[PDB]
């Protein structure tokens, strides 16, 4: 909370990081080595209780998209991590979602602005932190135009001829606005080799407890970092 | 620089707090002033094309319409700008293509060492 | 407390020595890392 | 005994080796009228 | 100087509402001595306090009053004025200048009225509220008259720059670095200063610079004013006649910026106002010997300031009064002529609601908060003396009734202290004119009486009676869940022996015919600088006594020995006190959205 | 300067007991003659004191007091304050009239400087010390 | 009772006014005097 | 004055005198002469302004025994010697 309400982002400095996948003990000691995209299910470790690797994700890995995507999602799908942040009066939060749609990179801000469009205008509104206009500038370009930039300045010294000019009758200083529309961020993160991917929901039983899980697969891991976000 | 140089009354501040460190270390960057190169020639250009493409975006937001605010067509300057904004859109992308894939780590204690990559 | 100053003096005193400075300053936020020592080739003891 | 010639900004050795510089454990008899003034004067930042 | 500056940005947006002026005012810490609490939790330890200070006005038979202002500052110890006069060198500090034993300083903001019809007297005495003990806080009030002396210092300034400049050009020439540029580009500047001053005087002259403060502040108070200008005027024209009459008749810094900023590479907010010349406003007393240097930005057209002309000077307030105070030979307006009246009237729109006796108000007494709540203290304290009394006189049954846990060994102590009733309302009643009235002035019973009255009589013009913050927290629906217990001692001779009343949780068994009481306690986890005289059982040498009071003035006994007496004295205090004395009280604590 | 809050929530808690308030509880007088006081110096001689204090057997302690139980001194805090519980609870000036208030623990800085046989070095070791420190400084002559 | 505390709120409000009024015209003498310099040099003057 | 003084102190024997000392020790190299240093362009006597020149490390004659430090020569071989030199003449004590 102290890291996050100090309007600091950390996520300019992470990295891409490989998933780990090994099982060893030792006497207060543990290494356990880390797998990227490949065959790692076709190498046949032989070191798993079956045959072939373990491929499982939680619960909360997929959220409902059908109300926006009612069209069929003919084609490869692709796992994107969505990290969004909010921004309000002395309170904050984060929220780590992880996205999977078939739409394009392009179009995931779009989706996700209209998606929180209900607190999309509340950010904007609460952003807001940290006046005359010139009509006459069409009437004014073709004729009677004053234009003694040059002649007026380097052949006076100009100290004392500035009298009328402008004033805006207003005073600002700073306008703060990259900094308080960026609520929307998603990165490319693991790939799936098949289309058609259907999760069943079941129960496990390890450890010394039993908690829900879901079971699924062909999917696997890899990709690189880049952040392309699209504030809004 | 350039605005001291041009102002005739420089601001006292100049550098502030900016000390780049890793895992708590030191860097000792910009210890020179009086250190002059060449290569400021190529820069002068490239900042005053970027200032000059900011005055102009943040002068036709007010030119157009004031939403916010409660012989001479005015269209070369625009097609102009549009114009360099798309050849720098393509200037600026130096997305990267190699990877590093470092084992352990080389310089963990002493930089310089055996270190893995791979062609991703 | 309000004894910065005094504890830096003191500490400026009791460390301004004349043999040698391997460390000493030891500023926040630092690491100061070991030097690198020789090869396999040393002897054997002890400290207290 | 002491050592002479070192100090802080105010007081030197009499504040801080002396003890019963204080004018409180000191003896029922006088002889001015001075007394106040000397403890204003000596304890300035110590509750006057 | 930091916060400060940061939150200057409020004042420069605003526009409109001229009648609010902030400006910078620096309060010498020389006061401090006496205030006897902790410098160190002062500026920065143990945070969650969230010290805070306000400020408000305070006006006289007119009504309303200012909605306070949220400022906040911080103290700076260890020579204050070494670190904000010479600029800041932390990486690079050394033995630099000489000053001597220096102290502390705050800033405070005050709103000030500019307008066509300036005005000026001395009516309006300043509240400000520290968030410290209540028991001698130690604070100030001042009147209108010190906040604006109209004077300023800008003649005794110049010299104080000079002594600093002549100091750090012999800091840079002491050292034998650099390239010999500089040197002689100082050397051709200090000669352009003069041709006859450095060739035949000297170009520096440390003689005896040493950094005091003898004659800046001291003499410079009205030196700058138009007729103090018109007259300089007139002597240099008569001295310019005069030589020319005796003629006929016989018989440029910008290389030592960019030095500055290519040696020091930094910046402090100290410096940039150190170009232009500074205006220093001071207000003494007699209470403690120290200033009020007041500074001001020239840049600006504010008070003080001179950018662009005269500056504003509060004037044609006064010539008008004591030609209509003269008139009649008479000081007192009220007993002047009818055309005096209407001119006084005429001039001076905010005095027509003096004339029409509004609001009526004993003499003009702004600082009445004090005795008020005195005596109110003491009529309620007369008020719940006489119910008990009263209720024991008429107390029916005798010695205990319900059970009470008291043990057999200890019993034999017990009656002896309720067979000293009147003994104990006897020195009760005596101990009104012999303890100290300064323990019982600040306590929590005035501030929670005082909230209880805000219920009624809600502003004449409405409100909902909504604080922001640092407000009467425990007393806002009911009094019912917080209690103030104090315990005082049986005999012949009562004296306070608590400091602060612990809150003690009471509840009622047996839903009718004989009630019976059973203290209980619960478990806070937000502190732990809990007494235990509250948790001390009724034995041991038996007990205290206890009365507490609910959100309805009623007050009921909890005196050990089966007696209990429950009145209301919430109409005692409306027949003694008429509603005519919460005038001020109304005009102070009122707030509304 | 920062563990002491432990410390006091423990003495708190511990439920001591005081005695002779009267002695602690040092009674101010203003504007008052010397009669006066020396009459209610008299008044309290007659009878203020409840209990014999416990602090006067201070003549053979050095073995008398280490050789069997010290309850009272095995509970000595840390050597930057007083150790005593006494009823206080006075202001500045405290009240005139000494009343019977409920017990309670108070402590000083570090002025107390006698405390130096039993938690320092002995007698024997002081004045070891002393004649090592100095060995003569203008003796005199017996007769004089 | 209030008669007292109103009348020390009183000159506790005007000693600041009073001592600053005070203190003001110290140097009205030696303000006078340099105002009338010039007249001395226009007499010396005139003399000449 | 620049800063605080430099050897005043007269209370250092041995490690008081090593430790702390490293100016005051660095210009003592040899027991035939020593070594001071002293602002450049600076005359004996001096004008009144001091000047602003480069200083330059001069050297001090050794033609007496005064530089040489007190705390590396104990004062137990001063009194061993006086004790040898007071063997061979005569010693009147009490009256002087």
């Amino acid at each position: 909370r102290a890291m996050v309400q100090c309007h600091v982002f950390p996520h300019r400095f992470i990295s891409f990081f490989g998933s780990l996948l090994e099982y060893t003990i030792q006497d207060n000691l543990c290494n356990i080595t880390a797998v990227a995209k490949g065959p790692q299910e076709a190498a046949r470790t032989d070191k798993t209780s079956t045959r072939r690797v373990t491929a499982n994700i939680p619960a909360c890995v997929f959220w409902d998209v059908d109300k926006d995507l009612h069209l069929s999602a003919d084609g490869l799908k692709h796992v994107f991590l969505v990290f969004v942040y909010t921004q309000r009066r002395q309170r904050e939060g984060v929220r780590l979602h992880l996205a999977l749609s078939q739409l394009n990179e392009q179009c995931f801000g779009r989706g996700i602005g209209f998606l929180l469009g209900r607190i999309r205008a509340e950010n904007a509104a609460w952003g807001t932190e940290g006046t005359r206009a010139l009509p006459l500038v069409q009437l004014s370009n073709d004729p009677t135009s004053p234009r003694c930039s040059i002649g007026e300045i380097t052949g006076v010294n100009w100290n004392l001829a500035r009298q009328r000019l402008y004033q805006w009758t207003g005073d600002f200083r700073g306008l703060p606005t990259q900094l308080s529309c960026m609520y929307a961020a998603y990165t490319l993160i693991g790939t799936i080799p098949s289309e058609s991917v259907r999760y069943t929901r079941r129960m496990e039983r390890f450890g010394g407890y039993n908690v829900p899980t879901i079971w699924l697969e062909g999917v696997v891991w890899g990709g690189t970092n880049t952040w392309n976000e699209c504030y809004y | 620089r350039t605005a001291a140089g041009a102002q005739i009354l420089p601001h006292e501040v100049l550098r502030g707090a900016d000390v780049i460190c890793y895992n708590g270390r030191r860097y000792e960057l910009e210890t020179n002033l009086q250190h002059r190169d060449g290569s400021d020639a190529a820069i002068r250009t490239l900042v005053l094309n970027l200032m000059f493409s900011i005055n102009e975006g943040c002068l036709l937001l007010l030119a157009l319409i004031p939403t916010l605010l409660v012989r001479f067509p005015i269209y070369e300057t625009i097609s102009s700008w549009i114009s360099t904004s798309s050849r720098l859109g393509d200037t600026l992308g130096t997305r990267a293509i190699l990877r590093v894939c470092v084992f352990d780590g080389p310089s963990t204690v002493h930089p310089g060492d055996r270190t893995a990559v791979i062609q991703v | 407390m309000l004894h910065d100053n005094v504890t830096e003096s003191l500490r400026r005193i009791t460390a301004s020595g004349g043999r040698l400075n391997p460390t000493e300053p030891l500023p926040i936020f630092g690491g100061l890392r070991p030097a690198t020592s020789a090869g396999i080739a040393r002897g054997q003891a002890s400290v207290c | 005994f002491t050592i002479q010639g070192e100090g802080h900004n105010g007081e030197t050795s009499e504040a801080l080796n002396n003890i019963l510089t204080d004018d409180t454990f000191i003896a029922p008899i006088l002889w001015d009228c001075d007394a106040l003034i000397y403890r204003d004067e000596a304890a300035r930042d110590r509750l006057p | 100087m930091e916060a400060h500056l940061a939150n200057e940005t409020k004042h420069a947006l605003w526009h409109n509402d001229h009648t609010k002026g902030l400006l910078h005012v620096v309060i010498p810490n020389a006061g401090l001595i006496a205030a006897g609490i902790d410098p160190a939790l002062l500026i920065l330890k143990k945070p969650g306090q969230r010290f805070k200070v306000e400020v408000q006005t305070r006006y006289h038979a007119t009504g309303q009053c200012e909605p306070w202002c949220q400022v906040f500052a911080a103290y700076i110890p260890d020579n204050a004025l070494t670190n904000l006069l010479i600029p800041k060198t932390e990486p690079f500090v050394s033995h630099v200048f000489s000053a001597t034993h220096n102290s502390g300083g705050l800033i405070l903001s005050l709103p000030v009225y500019l307008s066509p019809g300036l005005f000026f007297d001395a009516f309006n005495v300043v509240a400000i509220r520290i968030n410290t003990g209540n028991r001698k806080h130690r604070d100030i009030c001042i009147m209108y008259a010190e906040l604006i002396p109209n004077g300023t210092r800008y003649f005794a300034d110049g010299q104080r720059v000079l002594l600093l400049c002549k100091q750090l050009i012999a800091y840079i020439r002491c050292t034998p670095r650099l390239a010999s540029s500089i040197k002689i580009y100082a050397e051709h500047m200090v000669a352009a200063m003069g041709e006859s001053h450095t060739s035949n005087g000297d170009n520096i002259g440390p003689v005896s610079s040493i950094i005091d403060l003898d004659r800046q502040l001291t003499s410079g108070g009205i030196d700058d004013s138009p007729a103090e200008t018109r007259i300089q005027e007139n002597n240099r024209d008569v001295l310019e006649l005069i030589k020319r009459a005796v003629n006929i008749v016989n018989s440029l810094m910008e290389w030592f910026d960019i030095c500055y900023a290519q040696l020091v590479s930094g910046d402090t907010p100290a410096d940039f106002w150190k170009r232009r010349p500074l205006s220093i406003v001071p207000r003494h007393y007699a209470e403690s010997p120290s200033p009020l240097i007041v500074v001001s930005y020239n840049g600006s057209s504010a008070w003080g300031g001179r950018i662009t002309g005269s500056p504003i000077l509060y004037h044609s307030a006064q010539a008008i009064i004591d030609a209509a105070c003269i008139n009649a030979r008479v000081d007192n307006p009220q007993s002047l002529h009818v055309t005096a009246r209407q001119e006084l009237v005429a001039r001076l729109p905010f005095l027509a609601n003096v004339l029409n006796n509004q609001t009526p108000l004993p003499a003009f007494k702004p600082g009445a908060e004090m005795f008020l709540n005195q005596v109110f203290k003491q009529a309620c304290v007369t008020s719940l003396t006489q119910g008990l009394i009263t209720e024991l006189q008429t107390n029916p049954t005798l010695q205990q009734l319900m059970e009470y846990d008291i043990a057999d060994s200890s019993q034999t102590v017990i009656d002896e202290i309720v067979a000293r009733t009147p003994d104990l309302i006897q020195t009760i009643v005596s101990v009104l004119t012999e303890m100290s009235m300064d323990a019982f002035y600040n306590s929590s019973l005035m501030y929670a009486v005082l909230a209880y009255l805000s219920s009624v009589y809600t502003r004449p013009q409405g409100g909902g009676y909504i604080p922001y913050l640092h407000a009467s927290f425990p007393c806002w629906l009911g009094n019912r869940s917080i209690y103030l217990f104090d315990y005082y001692n049986s005999g012949g001779e009562i004296l306070k022996l608590s400091k602060v009343p612990v809150p003690v949780a009471l509840e009622k068994v047996g839903i009718g015919n004989s009630t019976q009481l059973r203290g209980k306690f619960i478990r806070s986890a937000d502190i732990v600088d809990i007494g235990i005289c509250s948790k001390y059982l009724p034995g041991q040498c038996y007990a205290y006594i206890c009365l507490g009071f609910n959100q309805q003035l009623q007050s009921i006994l909890v005196l050990p020995g089966g007696f209990a007496a429950c009145f209301c004295i919430t109409d005692t205090l409306q027949a003694a006190l008429p509603a005519s004395l919460i005038g001020p009280i109304l005009d102070r604590f009122c707030f509304s959205i | 300067l920062l563990d002491v809050e432990a410390t006091l929530v423990a003495l708190r808690q511990q439920h001591l007991d005081r005695q002779c308030y009267f002695g602690v509880y040092v009674a101010e007088g203003t504007e008052d003659t010397l009669d006066v006081q020396m009459g209610r110096f008299m008044e309290t001689w007659a009878d203020m004191m409840p209990h014999h204090p416990h602090w006067v057997n201070e003549h053979l302690t050095i073995l008398q007091f280490i050789a069997p139980s010290n309850p009272r001194l095995r509970f000595e805090l840390n050597p930057a304050f007083d150790f005593f519980v006494a009823p206080g609870d006075v202001d500045l000036p405290g009240p005139q009239r000494p009343p019977e208030a409920m017990p309670t623990v108070n402590a000083t800085l570090r002025i107390i400087n006698g405390n130096i046989p039993v938690p320092l070095c002995p007698i024997s070791f002081r004045d070891c010390r002393g004649t090592q420190l100095g060995l003569g400084r203008h003796t005199m002559t017996p007769a004089t | 009772d209030l008669e007292k505390n109103t009348l020390t709120l009183k000159n506790a409000a005007a000693v600041a006014a009073l001592d600053n009024l005070r203190g003001e015209t110290i140097t009205l003498p030696t303000e006078i005097d340099r105002r009338l310099k010039p007249l001395e040099e226009q007499l010396t003057r005139m003399a000449k």
